[PDB]
């Protein structure tokens, strides 16, 4: 994560 | 005062039966009248020179991906520049943002294209993450 | 004619249980009066629009790397794009630098933002490593 | 209204016994007469600030490549900017390009200079994959 | 690939 | 390599 916070999230890299 | 433009995904586009895949654009700033965003093209319409900058972020893990931004206009084409990245095999690692940009004399009637060499690639529709601009100077 | 602003790091900054880690900047080319580089943010102060660019030079092992550039103001944030770079996992191969920039509207009383989303990142202070700066256009 | 310079390469070159590689440049486009080129180096005649920018394409398998971006003159060396990009190990996917900018004070008669930090480099002619370019602000 | 004719590059191909 | 003394950055020496 670390990209996954809600205030630059992009759901393109938040797992699968 | 200088004609801006910068664009956002809308939507991506790889016809089957090509190695190709294109952005959809639509503007969140805008300047001037001299650019205009036609689906997956953005159309010029005062010649000049112009500052041109692309980023695309991908997440495929084959070899190499990037970008190939260019202009067309009178039965011609000409390759602006391309953006270039190793992306590596392990697919939680496989994230890559590929940003290029230069300037160049774009005429009136000129279609200009942003297309990753490759058919169905996976990349960000994100603002922040996949985009592409004009500044006349 | 065109205000400008190039500013580099003085100082790395990261508090504890937090995720975040931030640079203090200090400017080296200044013209016009538009943005002041407050410690670890950038303050405008003349609306219009603006070129930014943003460059940090990574030496982490992990996955995968890079910044968000942000607006906040008026009680919302914005975020203006993020520079990704994928880390390889050998310490002496594993240096990459992240570059992203674009054109982007800032009012007044605006703050802009530089964060690198890890705790305690190892980034390079060099001036001509990480840098950030401003056009206004 | 702004001057302007973009480079492309004609030629690379590399004095054996020596750890670096430069490129010998030809305009493709210009405008005002403040910049000049002179094979590997380009001679400021106008002092102002400018928007410098640079990207090299590498096919290197070594670790690590990139550029620096220096500007030379009155007997004093300053380094501008760094590019690096972390080649991986297999030939087929160690193809990579660097892109780094930003904005800076040239004086009248410096030399500016772009250097990769490799005995024969190898990096491609094309113009679109490795190029140099200038705008006044 | 990168050695579509239409932006060819012989360093990659 | 990154470590020339003209453009040296401790950060990678």
């Amino acid at each position: 994560s670390g990209w996954c916070d809600p205030r630059w999230y992009d759901p393109f890299m938040c797992e699968h | 005062k200088h004609s801006v433009l910068h664009l956002v995904p809308v939507n991506i586009t790889s016809k089957a039966d090509s190695d190709v895949t294109e952005v959809m654009w639509q503007p969140v700033l805008r300047r001037g009248r001299g650019l205009e965003a036609q689906g997956d093209i953005v159309r010029v319409w005062d010649t000049g020179i112009y500052l041109l900058y692309s980023q695309v972020l991908f997440h495929d893990v084959t070899f190499t991906m990037g970008q190939v931004v260019s202009r067309e206009g009178q039965g011609r084409r000409e390759t602006l520049f391309r953006c270039i990245r190793s992306m590596p095999s392990d697919p939680d690692r496989a994230y890559n943002s590929c940003y290029s940009a230069g300037v160049f004399h774009l005429h009136q009637g000129d279609i200009i294209t942003v297309k990753i060499p490759r058919a169905n690639a996976k990349l960000s529709l994100s603002p922040h993450g996949t985009f592409l601009g004009f500044v006349k100077l």
